[PDB]
């Protein structure tokens, strides 16, 4: 994760490890632009999320199994 | 202003521009900037 | 006739449809030769492929494909639109339009030229005046 | 704590009255400001056009521009290129194929030499590395083959590409040499 | 701040609960068939559908980890989600059915002498 | 209850340079729900360049984000020689700079063009256009075609500028600014882009920075915020720079705030015309980006390290990065992870048409159809700039 | 004043002209005419940039890639010289032949590909000994 | 018997000739507007484009499954019989003092362009589609609101006529000019006229490919050039009915020509000339008010259907019944009414 | 180092600035001649009707 | 319910994997007597709906174990 701020001026960056069989919570539950950029990670990759509306595909076609970035 | 472009009244350059010298880009530092800010931070 | 108005629909999905609008650009203009295209595409005749064509776009691209009446031709604008171009070696992209429908004049390199896009046009309408169908009908 | 980010002033501007006194319905009323607009355009439509009658006319044509791959030769040339591979190495899109001999004479030729013209991207890396320059890119927009096997560039093609001008190709080069 | 047919995302916990999950998934995505065969226009019939729906089901039927099992579910009903409405099209949606055999001509008849 | 059906928005030419399938639901002709569904153009870059080498990347690299090309370029070399610590001289620090506004005006202009486009207006667009031109053959003194460039490396640029480019260049932007009255006079006054343009689509500050938007719809609700005068990359720290600033968060403002940046960054090609020093315009060793062609055939070394700096791209030191400029379209992040050898073990780019994108569907409820065609151009949604 | 200003053509070759290109440029230097066709350049005082180079192209199956590349520059402004001026630069060619095919795509002598060399594996002849 | 067919055939193909090469007049103005070239190729000098691309575009034909033929080879024909041409049964000053028209002019033609809206309306009613006919009905719908508004302003015009019958509006307005001198509402007419014939700066209903990649229906083919002529003779024809009444023919300088055609023919050698200049006159009356139509498309974007109809129900109708609140009352007031 | 593109030893500095409305008469003037407009032409329109009178009653 | 359940032990009846319709008795098990799957077992509970055009709720679905408890729910309309 990347994070800017905006009073300050700075960046910082947010690191977690999950497992393509654990999934580990999204963050669409304390702001709403998350939940276009974890349909990303989780068509990228199969690091499937958590507590979170709409886990679509966007990023590939629609009847695409695989996870492309692995 | 005036006198820009096309439709012209004759008045143009294109000439003594230069700044000839030998150059003196002198530095070698690749990361100095950050460390008070890496000191911080 | 056919040769005159000769107008396309837009594909355009990438870098090359920049191309392709400044072919509309006023420097080399599509309307001094009468390319007036129309977003529809039953009111089409030529049907310029630009940009990268994905494997997702490709069914929708066949199907816009077939609603278009028969004298129909296909440009291939942009060498991602034919043999794959530069990506080529993806999961998501088609390997050239070959794949998919039927093409009549190529049009190479990434972002070809208003220049090259307009030669491709001059070369379709080249290949138009040898068409020679009403004498074909007297079969020749 | 002094944490300098402030000051936007948040101009309060309430801008109740006095914008006009019956000025305003008359800009509202009759279309003054779109009038403009109108006078506008027509002050533009007497000026000059930009067409480029393109069969017989052409746009601009930087010596940098790059084209379709013409292979140089010496004066009285043998072939200039030398399958050095570097043009191979960089090309991104992986549009280079060659193979390469030692030649009867004892110096190495290219055995086949192989562009894929559906697959180049036309970033010059390749001109911008063969060491002897004997890849370049062209200027000639020449071109819109009716299938891929008439894009499909050989040897042949190239050498017969580079033998059709290198008059173009010594304009660009001794425009540029000094710059690549 | 919006769904398209109310694809939730939580795993629960016990094995029986994901069971029950499923079962009524494999309702919902058994009852979309006629659906299914009026949005995409296939010749085949429903009960094709209906055939090959439990075959794909019976596909992971001894699968042990219920740690699998959840992103298998959150597969399952994202297709589902991917089906119900006309995201997916009849050339995407055909990548599901191995239905005609003249397509091969003369094949492997999985013997060894015929690899040959 | 409600009873609401949906429509497919564009197959392929609703909006320009967009394969915008939008998947748009209406009760009342109102978007009480938006589910915006690009990712029809994933041509795969992010994938794609794991396996290829730093200088090959970059001709990957302006793909994206096809109308702000060597800006792009900008944003992946300051994030690989943020990973290589060294510093390009100011020759190129300032020539990227002009080019990177003259790249901003293409942008802005392309983007404000195509707007009108959809909005109804074909004046503004082809008068645009024409200078567009002018800025095409700008690129092309430069760069090998019109358009795309491999003109910015990692090591600094290509190759230093011819003479009449740098004459031109001046007499150009002497009459741009006339121009650009010219476009300015017939949308920004009339009522017409004043009812057309109203507050539509307002975002406020407190959503817009949980949104994860940024650039010209962010400074247009009101954050006088970029990264420009901000985190000062590529000598905007050493050119008179004014930043406009937005005070309502509607579509008129990221208008207007477009507008003002065209005749910010003519600021900004007149004093990189004045300043432009002389020096080493590539860097200055030649361990890292390339050797120079006229001693690279007087010598050892210089093929040596022409040879390996075209066979195995080069060394980059380990570990991560991420850096982000602001491109016209907004906050362009970049974040690499570099394994330690010749390729980049990860590159996830970071796009503003990917946030803004997002955040659509929040913004475009409580309209019609012909508000959400103006929405989306507002908002520089160019599908090249999604994967 | 377009019109009296396309008057020293002459009408003979103006009434081709418009039958050739919509435009009637006037009829300026001539350049130098190539192995097929005839250029000019324009020292009219009026007319806008980049329309000064111009082309009569002496085939009523007219297109591009009849010009003989080394004019190529010329018509697309690659040198503000003349390419028939100076020598030194010019003459590198001593492969002998010259014979310029413009293109020759549509036509049915097209160019079409091959691989250069052999295959690469080279099978076995049969030869039987007892 | 011989020669009102042989008028008929002339003046049909006056009528079918000029909204030929109007589209390529009206590409041409947009060019030069837009700061490059139009139609500059076309065969033997560059006039000719449509010319050639009506014969282009015959050879099409396609039909839709979603939708019977029968209405749809027919609505388009429908619009280019009925809105395109008998609206010149009015002969809308045929510009001489004779017409090919017997009587009773101007709510023919009101009926004519009110005949041409369900000719849209069924149009759009075609292919089934949940998306097309609420466009269809959005168009209609702007297009009727502003048909009123065309027809409540050109009834109280011929308040200062209260003659019927063609002509007598065109010989009373030869004393005054009266057209646009006396009263400029000649400008929301010329707003009212955009939108009735759209061809507007309003192109509501032609959101090209913001509906599944088709505006209209896509009926291209014959009833494409049906539909593409129908057009720009409705614009050419409402713009001669805007010459025809608020805008003026009979250009004074055939007023002067008393103080010229006695000081050129004797005695009524044939009427060979001032049917000629009269002409002349109602013909540079005519492209010169086409040439805004010309402006107007390439100056000011679409126009947004909620503030379209804001901009009749709203604006422009209540303008409208206190103008004739007034133009009753003030004729009344300074001295009279007129006779008929 | 050799002779690069450097730069101008002088600027001549360019427009970054908005432009301007037309004509001096701005203000109601560009309505009030209207008045004056219709303050003509009644003025012959109703008067040609007033002939009328004496034309209908000719006849 | 009179011959609701003769549609239901024709439907089913018509179903497959159910060798004996003898074995049917119609008060009867599902699983227990017939050795249905309970994947199977509400395959056969969406075809009975899809017989009477009828639609159900999920709770509905949950508590269907014999085709009494099914035409006690067919009842409901
Ligand atoms: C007094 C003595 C005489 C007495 C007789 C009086 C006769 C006077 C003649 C008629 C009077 C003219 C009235 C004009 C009506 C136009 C009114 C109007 O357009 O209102 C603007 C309105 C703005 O929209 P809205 O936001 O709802 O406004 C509320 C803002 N708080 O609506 C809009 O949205 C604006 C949309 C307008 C679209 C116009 C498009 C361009 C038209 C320009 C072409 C015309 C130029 C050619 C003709 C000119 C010839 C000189
Ligand atoms: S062909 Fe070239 S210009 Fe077109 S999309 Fe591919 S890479 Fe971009
Ligand atoms: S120009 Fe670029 S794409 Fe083409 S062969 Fe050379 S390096 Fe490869
Ligand atoms: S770079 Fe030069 S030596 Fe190497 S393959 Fe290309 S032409 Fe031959």
């Amino acid at each position: 994760y990347n994070f800017l701020s905006v009073r300050h001026n700075s960046r910082i960056r947010l690191k977690t490890y999950a497992t393509e069989v654990t999934p580990v919570p999204s963050i669409t539950c304390l702001y709403e632009g998350a939940n276009w950029f974890e349909r990303e990670a989780y068509d990228m990759y199969g690091v499937f999320f958590e507590g979170h509306p709409d886990l679509r595909r966007i990023m590939t076609d629609y009847g695409f199994e695989g996870h492309p970035l692995r | 202003q005036a006198a820009p472009s096309w439709e012209n009244i004759k008045d143009i350059r294109l000439d003594p521009k230069v700044h000839v010298d030998e150059v003196y880009e002198p530095i070698v530092n690749p990361a100095d900037r950050y460390l008070q800010h890496v000191s911080d931070l | 006739a056919r040769q005159g108005s000769f107008w396309p629909v837009t594909f355009g999905l990438a870098c090359c449809a920049v191309e392709m609008m400044h072919v509309s650009a006023p420097r080399y203009d599509q309307d001094r030769l009468g390319i007036i295209f129309r977003a529809s595409p039953r009111q089409s005749d030529i049907m310029i492929v630009a940009g990268t064509l994905t494997n997702k776009m490709a069914p929708v691209l066949r199907q816009v494909y077939d609603q278009m009446p028969e004298p129909r031709w296909v440009i291939s604008m942009g060498s991602c639109a034919n043999g794959g171009g530069y990506y080529h070696f993806s999961y998501s992209v088609v390997r050239g339009c070959d794949r998919i429908v039927p093409v009549d004049v190529y049009v190479p390199g990434c972002p070809p030229t208003s220049e090259a896009l307009m030669y491709g046009v001059f070369q379709l309408q080249r290949k138009m005046r040898n068409t020679k169908i009403t004498r074909m009908w007297y079969r020749k | 704590a002094p944490p300098a980010g402030f000051r936007i002033h948040r101009p309060a501007t309430w801008e109740e009255s006095e914008e006009g006194a019956l000025s305003k319905a008359t800009k509202y009323f009759l279309l003054a400001e779109m009038f403009r607009g109108l006078y506008v355009v027509l002050e533009q439509f007497f000026r000059a056009p930009y067409t480029i009658y393109y069969p017989f006319e052409k746009g601009p044509v930087s010596p940098r521009f790059r084209g379709e791959h013409a292979l140089r030769r010496y004066p009285s040339g043998e072939e200039r290129c030398i399958a050095c591979k570097l043009c191979e190495a960089i090309c991104p899109a992986l549009a280079i194929t060659i193979d390469a001999e030692e030649r009867i004479d004892g110096s190495r030729r290219t055995t086949k030499y192989d562009i894929d013209m559906t697959k180049c991207i036309y970033c010059g890396y390749c001109q911008e590395s063969c060491p002897v320059d004997a890849i370049v890119e062209t200027p000639n927009v020449e071109y819109a083959t009716e299938t891929r096997e008439e894009l499909l560039y050989n040897k042949e093609k190239l050498l017969a590409n580079g033998d059709k001008w290198e008059l173009e190709l010594q304009y660009a080069l001794d425009a540029d040499a000094p710059y690549r | 701040i919006a769904t398209a047919f109310a694809e939730t995302v939580k795993f629960s916990g016990s094995k029986q609960e994901l069971q029950k999950r499923t079962l009524a998934l494999y309702r919902q995505f058994l009852r979309g068939a006629p659906t299914f065969a009026d949005l995409y226009e296939v010749q085949f019939s429903i009960p094709t559908i209906r055939t090959k729906i439990r075959q794909e089901f019976e596909r992971h039927r001894f699968v042990d980890d219920l740690s699998i099992q959840n992103v298998l579910y959150a597969k399952g009903h994202m297709e589902y989600q991917e089906c119900i409405n006309f995201w997916k099209q009849q050339a995407q949606f055909l990548k599901y059915f191995p239905e005609e055999d003249d397509i091969q001509g003369r094949h492997q008849p999985s013997n060894f002498v015929d690899k040959f | 209850r409600i009873r609401a059906f949906t429509i497919n928005f564009g197959p392929q030419h609703p909006a320009a340079h967009g394969v915008l399938r939008l998947i748009l639901e209406l009760s009342g002709e109102e978007i009480i729900r938006s589910d915006p569904h690009v990712g029809l153009l994933h041509r795969g870059t992010e994938k794609l360049i794991e396996y290829k080498t730093y200088m090959q990347a970059l001709p990957y690299f302006d793909r994206l984000d096809y109308v702000s090309m060597m800006t792009n370029e900008q944003v992946f070399s300051l994030a690989v020689e943020k990973l290589l610590n060294v510093e390009v001289p100011l020759r190129g620090k300032y020539i990227r700079t002009m080019f990177g506004e003259i790249t901003r005006v293409l942008n802005h202009l392309m983007s404000v063009c195509s707007h009108a486009m959809d909005v109804g207006a074909l004046t503004p667009f082809l008068w645009g256009f024409e200078e567009r031109e002018k800025l095409m053959e700008f690129y092309e003194r430069v760069s090998g075609a019109r358009l795309h460039a491999a003109y910015v490396r990692p090591g600094g640029v290509s190759q230093d500028l011819p003479a009449g480019l740098l004459d031109d260049i001046y007499m150009w932007a002497t009459q741009f600014g006339d121009r650009l009255d010219e476009i300015e006079e017939l949308l920004t006054d009339n009522r017409i882009w004043k009812l057309r343009t109203v507050n539509i689509g307002t975002v406020t500050a407190q959503d817009a920075l949980n949104l994860g938007l940024s650039g010209p719809m962010l400074r247009g609700s009101g954050i006088p915020f970029d990264i420009r005068k901000n985190a000062p990359y590529d000598a905007y720290d050493k050119v008179d720079f004014d930043v406009p600033v937005g005070m309502n968060g509607d579509c008129y403002d990221r208008y207007l705030i477009r507008m003002a940046e065209f005749r910010q960054s003519l600021r900004i090609i007149e004093q990189c015309c004045n300043d432009m020093p002389a020096g080493a315009v590539k860097v200055e060793d030649f361990k890292i980006n390339s050797p120079p062609r006229n001693l690279m055939k007087e010598d050892m070394e210089a093929l040596i390290h022409h040879f390996l700096l075209y066979t195995k791209g080069y060394s980059v030191p380990p570990g991560e990065t991420y850096t982000a400029i602001e491109a016209p379209k907004g906050e362009m992040g970049v974040y690499v992870v570099s394994d330690g050898s010749e390729r980049p073990y990860k590159c996830k780019i970071r796009a503003p048409g990917f946030a803004h994108l997002g955040a659509f569907d929040h913004i475009a409820r409580g309209h019609f159809l012909p508000d959400a065609v103006a929405i989306i151009g507002t908002m520089d949604l160019v599908f090249g700039e999604v994967d | 004043r377009v019109l009296r200003n396309a008057w020293e053509v002459g009408p003979r070759s103006y009434w081709k002209q418009l039958n050739s290109i919509g435009d009637t440029k006037s009829g300026r230097l001539v350049g130098t005419d190539i192995y097929g066709n005839k250029f000019y350049e324009t020292d009219h005082q009026d007319e806008i940039h980049l329309r000064t180079r111009y082309v009569e192209y002496k085939e009523k199956d007219y297109d591009m890639s009849q010009v003989e590349p080394g004019w190529h520059f010329w018509l697309g402004y690659g040198v503000d010289t003349a390419p028939c001026n100076t020598p030194k630069e010019k003459l590198p060619i001593r492969a002998y032949p010259y014979k310029f095919q413009p293109n020759y795509t549509g036509t049915p002598g097209a160019f079409v590909t091959y691989n250069t060399l052999k295959p690469k594996i080279s099978a076995w002849e049969p030869v039987t000994k007892q | 018997m011989i020669i009102n067919i042989v008028e008929i055939l002339i003046f049909l193909v006056c009528v079918l000739f000029s909204v030929a090469y109007l589209t390529v007049a009206e590409r041409k103005t947009l060019a030069y507007m837009q700061r490059r070239l139009g139609p500059n190729f076309v065969g033997y000098y560059g006039l000719l484009q449509a010319f050639a691309d009506a014969v282009k575009l015959l050879l099409k034909e396609i039909v839709l499954p979603k939708e019977s033929n029968y209405i749809i080879l027919v609505i388009s024909p429908l619009i280019t019989l009925i809105t395109a041409l008998i609206g010149w049964v009015v002969i809308p000053l045929g510009p001489g003092i004779t017409l090919g028209e017997l009587n009773l002019g101007i709510l023919f033609s009101l009926a004519i362009g009110s005949l041409g809206v369900f000719g849209s309306l069924l149009s759009g009613w075609s292919s089934n589609s949940k998306y097309s006919l609420l466009g269809s009905i959005r168009s209609t719908a702007q297009l009727i609101s502003y048909e009123l508004i065309l027809t409540s302003i050109f009834i109280i015009i011929i308040m200062f006529v209260s003659s019927l019958n063609i002509t007598t509006i065109i010989e009373t307005q030869r004393v005054v000019w009266y057209c646009i001198p006396l009263l400029p509402l000649l400008l929301i007419f010329f707003i009212a006229s955009v939108a009735e014939t759209a061809r507007p700066p309003f192109d509501l209903t032609e959101s090209e490919s913001e509906l599944v990649a088709g505006y209209f229906t896509e009926y291209s083919g014959s009833p494409f050039v049906f539909f593409f002529l129908a057009e720009y003779s409705n614009i050419i024809l409402i713009s001669a009915f805007n010459g025809y009444l608020l805008l003026g023919g009979y250009l004074s300088f055939n007023y002067s020509y008393l103080f010229n055609i006695l000081f050129n023919d004797y005695s009524y050698v044939s009427f060979l000339f001032e049917g000629l200049i009269n002409s002349s006159a109602y013909a540079i009356k005519l492209v010169f008010l086409m040439f805004s139509f010309i402006w107007v498309r390439a100056a000011f974007p679409r126009f947004t259907y909620d503030n379209l109809i804001n901009f009749c129900w709203i604006i422009l109708l209540p303008l409208l019944f206190g103008i004739f609140l007034i133009i009753p009352s003030t004729l009344y007031i300074f001295d009279s009414f007129p006779t008929l | 180092v050799g002779q690069d593109l450097p730069p101008v030893g002088g600027y001549e500095p360019v427009q970054w600035r908005r432009n301007l409305p037309a004509r001096g008469f701005r203000p109601l003037v560009y309505l009030a001649a209207l008045c004056g407009i219709c303050g003509y032409g009644f003025y012959r329109a109703l008067g040609g009707i007033q002939e009328r009178r004496e034309l209908k009653r000719e006849k | 319910r009179p011959d609701a359940e003769k549609r239901i032990a024709a439907v089913l009846e018509s179903f497959d994997k159910i060798s004996n319709p003898a074995a049917i008795t119609p008060t009867a098990s599902f699983a227990k007597d017939l050795n249905l799957d309970s994947l199977d077992t509400v395959e056969v509970v969406v075809a009975i709906e899809e017989e009477f055009g009828i639609e159900i709720p999920d709770k509905e679905a949950d508590e269907i174990k014999s085709v009494n408890q099914a035409v006690e729910y067919i009842l409901a309309q």
